[PDB]
């Protein structure tokens, strides 16, 4: 582990700039270059630097090299939330296929999404095929607020998500809850700490 | 595999009985991997100086190998050298 | 006309032996030696830093450092990139250096040997092969001329440093470069060619011919010269005669340490 | 500059034999192949330089390399061992240093197959709540009741996967905590405008990818060979 990265992970408000930490020891050192993952997916390159005193940009992520300093900085400006992703650092130590690579075991960021007209509700939705077992629906809700498991080992409650409404330029937190085991929409999130406006219907 | 050319030799005229400077110089030869004894009555030499290797225009390797010795009528002095492209160590003797 | 020479030698034995030893000469006298063992190069001569300052050496210095340890993996892996068409032990030589003309002109070369034989050379902008060359060669050459970095900086030092390092080498050592050594001559004979013995002479530039008073014998054979410890040169003269004719033939020996006194010894 | 590989995921058991293939038409002389693991960079276990060679990385060991010719790279897992449990890359490239690098694959060995379950799909229709007060609709999707945990969900609308406006939960989660093999439950939103569900041309569907056994697995026990298969729910609009 000639490759060292920091901080290890980090969480940022969209809209807000980041700077993520290469430091290498690795000779020689003919390249850095910057990977982009995300979760499941593969290896997108963002950005590779070569010389002595280097400075790249592309698009929004800017990146420097120091070879003295042997250390590497990228900057993301004005993070976007599909900037949620780790981070990989990889230095090659030669300049053709005669060379090795050397990675860094990255840097996980999460950016959190701009809610901007929160209107917290709990829906409930019916089994298409199987009209009798259904699902209680929390969201529309903002970022201030946490989601617990569940008390009952009966019930199960998955963790907020964020989905983008892209053409429409509109996002949305959600959580969702489901019991077979005297089991109700208002009885459901009880656990959590729901704020006081929360829209129960019928 | 080149195979090695092998010249005694000394430093200043051969007076018997007066201290003096042999000279075994290995030449022509390849690969540099090679073993080299100076020896006196066929007795091998203790402290013996060697040169670092090197290469001709051509690319063969040649070294020079060197002791301080005092020669007599009596006294035979020698260079064995062990190389891959012989079978059979080499030897040569000095003459005056 | 003074020629200066970087010699680099490595031998590697198998998948994971191996070594480089190099050694540096200007003309005829060293300068400079890299054992594989020793981690840093050494002067064989007081003036070997040529006019460099300690700052500049240390730099050039440590280059080479890392260059040894990226050359022997690189060779390593460009095997793998053969094989099975290529296969141990293999041996490299590399001659490199630049030659001294009168006022500022130079020129630098770059010589590679595999196993023996020239095939690569560095000239102009990259890496070429030599005529005679295996055409598998190919390839490296292609990896190695992919290497932009490495390419920058082997032009400089071709160009510029060399250069400038032997214009500075040659006043640093100009006592022992024209330094005037004198020769001692012998004579014997073996069973009749006679052996005039010529030893201790420094510049290589040397006369040696046989004389009957002064009818020059043709018969005269002359050797290869020879090296001495101390750095000065051996050289020697044949001649094949009839038994009786040894008294009255004399050798005649001219050099540029002797200043019109000729050596001349009679049987 | 493409790279391919197949499988994209795959379960195997302790002891059973595994490949792994990479595919690149670039006609690139090199490739490379390497792991992924949690506080580690990725690592390389075997290389080769051309059609008819291979060559020892840094992490060889258990792994067995084979490249037939230009085009693939196969990566052969004989004794398959849980800690070969991980994400495989394979790259190529040319003269030059850049690799280009494959999609991954994941593996997943288990000590036994006897726990495989394929899950059950099932879609849950908007609220007319909150078409009301939202002016949009969401569409929930619940895949339960599978084991391993790995699988891909994807939404589908009128034949034609959609992206935007989804989101699936990261992990999956355990059904039974309590239990040590616990069998999985996932679920997933789409969330579409009022108008475009309330439309009856509208076709939605929630598809689940499983993977399982292959073809060539044995199976002893009575319940149904779980098998890779897709398993889905779907749903019409209404006005
Ligand atoms: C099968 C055998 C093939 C035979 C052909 C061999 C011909 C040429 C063999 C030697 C030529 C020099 C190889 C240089 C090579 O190893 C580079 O890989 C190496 C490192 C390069 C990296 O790191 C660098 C560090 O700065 C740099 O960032 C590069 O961009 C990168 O790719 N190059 C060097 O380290 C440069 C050193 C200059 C070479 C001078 C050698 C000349 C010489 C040396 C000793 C004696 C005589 C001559
Ligand atoms: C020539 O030089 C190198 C380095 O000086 C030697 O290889 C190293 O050997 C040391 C000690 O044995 C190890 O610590 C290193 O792992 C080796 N270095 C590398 C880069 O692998 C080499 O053995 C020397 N040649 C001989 C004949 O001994
Ligand atoms: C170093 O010297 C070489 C040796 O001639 C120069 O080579 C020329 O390079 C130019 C421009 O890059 C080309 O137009 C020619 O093809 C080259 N000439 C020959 C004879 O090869 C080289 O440019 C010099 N470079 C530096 C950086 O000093
Ligand atoms: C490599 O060669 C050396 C000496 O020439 C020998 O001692 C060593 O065992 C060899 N290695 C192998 C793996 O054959």
């Amino acid at each position: 582990t000639q490759v060292e990265q920091s901080p290890q992970s980090l969480v940022v408000r969209q809209g807000e700039n980041c700077v993520l930490q290469c430091n290498y020891s690795v000779t020689p050192d003919n390249h850095l270059r910057w990977f982009k993952q995300d979760t499941g997916k593969g290896l997108v390159s963002l950005t590779v630097l070569v010389d002595q005193k280097d400075k790249t940009s592309n698009g929004r992520y800017s990146a420097t090299l120091d070879k003295d300093a042997k250390h590497s900085t990228l900057h993301i400006t004005a993070t976007l939330l599909d900037d949620t992703a780790t981070y990989i650092c990889v230095v090659g130590d030669r300049g053709s296929a005669l060379g090795r690579l050397h990675f860094g075991a990255g840097t996980q960021l999460i950016v959190i999404p701009d809610i901007q007209n929160p209107d917290p509700a709990v829906y409930q939705l019916r089994d298409s095929k199987s009209s009798d077992k259904s699902v209680c629906l929390f969201t529309d809700f903002d970022s201030q607020t946490n989601v617990s498991q569940s008390k009952d080992s009966d019930v199960y409650i998955t963790d907020k998500c964020v989905l983008d409404m892209r053409s429409m330029d509109f996002k949305s937190n959600s959580a969702v809850a489901w019991s077979n085991k005297d089991f109700a929409c208002a009885n459901a999130f009880n656990n959590s700490i729901i704020p006081e406006d929360t829209f129960f219907p019928s | 595999q080149k195979t090695p050319q092998i010249q005694v030799y000394s430093r200043h005229p051969p007076e018997n009985g007066k201290p003096n400077i042999l000279n075994c110089y290995v030449t022509q030869f390849h690969p540099p991997h090679i073993e080299i004894q100076m020896l006196k009555n066929g007795k091998k030499i203790p402290k013996v100086e060697m040169s670092d290797m090197s290469f001709s225009k051509d690319w063969s390797f040649y070294i020079l190998a060197h002791t301080e010795f005092t020669p007599t009528e009596t006294d035979t002095y020698a260079c064995r050298v062990k190389h891959a492209s012989m079978a059979e160590p080499k030897t040569v003797y000095w003459d005056r | 006309n003074y020629t200066f020479r970087c010699l680099q030698m490595s031998s590697f034995a198998n998948r994971s032996w191996s070594r480089t030893d190099s050694v540096v000469w200007l003309g005829d006298l060293q300068t400079h030696r890299w054992s594989n063992d020793s981690a840093t190069i050494s002067f064989t001569k007081p003036w070997s830093q040529g006019k460099l300052s300690n700052q500049q050496w240390e730099k050039l210095q440590h280059m080479f450092q890392v260059y040894r340890v990226s050359f022997t993996r690189d060779i390593q892996e460009l095997v793998k990139m053969m094989s099975p068409k290529e296969d141990y032990p293999i041996e490299i030589q590399l001659s490199a250096g630049c030659e001294m003309y009168p006022g500022n002109a130079s020129e630098s070369f770059l010589h590679v040997a595999f196993q023996g034989k020239y095939v690569v050379r560095f000239w102009g902008t990259s890496w070429q092969t030599v005529p005679g060359a295996p055409s598998w060669l190919d390839l490296p050459i292609k990896v190695l001329n992919a290497d932009q970095g490495t390419s920058a900086t082997v032009q400089m030092l071709l160009n510029d440093t060399c250069p400038l390092f032997v214009r500075g080498l040659l006043e640093a050592g100009k006592s022992d470069l024209e330094k005037q050594e004198k020769p001692v001559a012998w004579l014997s004979s073996v069973p009749r060619q006679l052996v005039c013995h010529v030893s201790g002479f420094y510049p290589k530039p040397v006369w040696v011919m046989w004389m009957r008073g002064d009818q020059e014998q043709q018969g005269t054979h002359r050797g290869d010269f020879l090296p001495n410890a101390d750095e000065t040169w051996y050289l020697q003269a044949t001649l094949d005669v009839e038994a009786g004719e040894e008294a009255g033939l004399a050798c005649r020996v001219k050099h540029s340490s002797l200043g019109g006194q000729d050596i001349i010894l009679y049987w | 500059a493409a790279v391919t590989q197949s499988p994209r995921n795959k379960v195997a058991v302790t002891g059973g034999k595994v490949t792994l293939s990479c595919n690149q038409t670039n006609n690139h002389n090199n490739m490379y192949w390497y792991r992924q693991d949690t506080g580690h960079g990725l690592r390389l276990i075997h290389y080769s330089y051309g059609a008819g060679s291979t060559e020892k990385g840094d992490i060889p060991d258990g792994y067995k390399a084979s490249r037939p010719s230009q085009e693939n790279f196969s990566l052969i897992l004989e004794l398959a061992t849980p800690s070969q449990t991980s994400v495989y890359f394979c790259a190529s490239g040319d003269e030059g240093y850049t690799q280009y690098f494959g999609p991954g694959t994941r593996l997943l060995v288990l000590e036994d197959l006897r726990n495989v379950t394929p899950p059950k799909v099932s879609l849950f229709e908007p609220s007319k709540a909150e078409i009301s007060h939202t002016q949009k609709a969401t569409l929930v999707c619940l895949a339960t009741g599978f084991y391993p945990d790995h699988v891909e969900l994807s939404w589908w609308v009128n034949g034609k996967e959609v992206h935007s406006g989804v989101c699936t939960d990261p992990q999956p989660l355990k059904e039974q905590p309590a239990l040590n093999d616990s069998r999985y439950s996932l679920s997933s939103r789409l969330r579409v405008s009022a108008t475009f569900w309330q439309n009856p041309r509208n076709h939605f569907r929630c598809q689940v990818q499983f993977y399982g056994l292959s073809e060539n697995d044995e199976w002893t026990q009575d319940r149904a060979k779980p098998v890779t298969q897709i398993v889905s729910a779907e749903a019409w609009g209404r006005a």
